[PDB]
């Protein structure tokens, strides 16, 4: 479900820390979202990300 | 901020840090109870920190004040970034003094060439990450609409202008969003976006504060 999405920071210049699936490593990780134009691979909690991904 | 210098302590008393536990954006104090920042810095809960210089060290003169209202521009567009501006109302008024004071809103858009002052606690590298403890500053000109559009074909809306150096090496950066671009005593811009930071031909893009002057007035009037 999440194996085909990269982690995208985007061009904005905030630091909104979020969760995303890292496809190489196989798990949910913390990443620094710039606040805009992400993809669907970002979640507010580890829990939310693990559920959406499996 | 990439390629700038550490500000003199408390010489930009309008600069604030927004904090949700750690610092994550900038802002500008525009009256005793209101701060301007970027819409994309939105979070549900935010603490405004005023009189900061070194955000990691308690220096004794900071004011820590929770946001009571956090109001994104009602036309902020997540797809194009049009109208990337936000207002925050403090839960109690800032105490104005030598270290904490307001920056005036602007009376005209700024002219191309005008030297401006951009500041905050964002990253200082174009490649890699080095987040500073002390406020950084940078002197940079406003660019023409033509250079700005040529740099970002198709993406520069009416709410946006560019400020920097086309040769690269100097720009705002992640964790600066929301912070001020001050030109001749006035708040002319808000740190918004770019491709990378300080890359050649990719100047910073900033929200035009002049265009929101009536919206700011109205929103202050309507939430008093
Ligand atoms: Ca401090």
């Amino acid at each position: 479900a999440c194996a085909n999405l990269p982690i995208v920071r985007g061009p904005c210049r905030a630091f909104i820390q979020l969760w995303a699936f890292d496809a190489v490593k196989g798990k949910c990780v913390l990443f620094p979202y710039g606040g805009c134009q992400g993809n669907g691979n970002k979640f507010y909690s580890e829990k939310e990300c693990r559920e959406y991904c499996g | 901020i990439v390629g700038g210098y550490t500000c003199e302590e408390n010489s930009l008393p309008y600069q604030v840090s927004l904090n949700s536990g750690s610092h994550f954006c900038g802002g500008s104090l525009i009256s005793e109870q209101w701060v301007v920042s970027a819409a994309h810095c939105y979070k549900t809960r935010i603490q405004v920190r005023l009189g900061e210089h070194n955000i990691k060290v308690l220096e004794g003169n900071e004011q820590f004040i929770n946001a009571a209202k956090i109001i994104r521009h009602p036309k902020y567009n997540r797809d194009t970034l049009d109208n990337d501006i936000m207002l925050i109302k403090l839960s109690s008024p800032a105490v104005i003094n030598a270290r904490v004071s307001t920056i005036s809103l602007p009376t005209a858009p700024p002219a191309a060439g005008t030297e401006c002052l951009i500041s905050g606690w964002g990253n200082t590298l174009s490649f890699g990450a080095d987040y500073p403890d002390e406020l950084k500053c940078l002197d940079a000109p406003v660019l023409t609409q033509a250079e700005c559009k040529a740099s970002y074909p198709g993406k520069i809306t009416n709410s946006m202008f560019c400020v920097g150096f086309l040769e690269g090496g100097k720009d705002s950066c992640q964790r600066d969003a929301g912070g001020p671009v001050v030109c001749n005593g006035q708040l002319q811009g808000v740190v918004s976006w770019g491709h990378g930071c300080a890359w050649k031909n990719r100047p910073g893009v900033y929200t035009k504060v002049y265009n929101y002057v009536d919206w700011i007035k109205d929103t202050i009037a309507a939430n008093s």
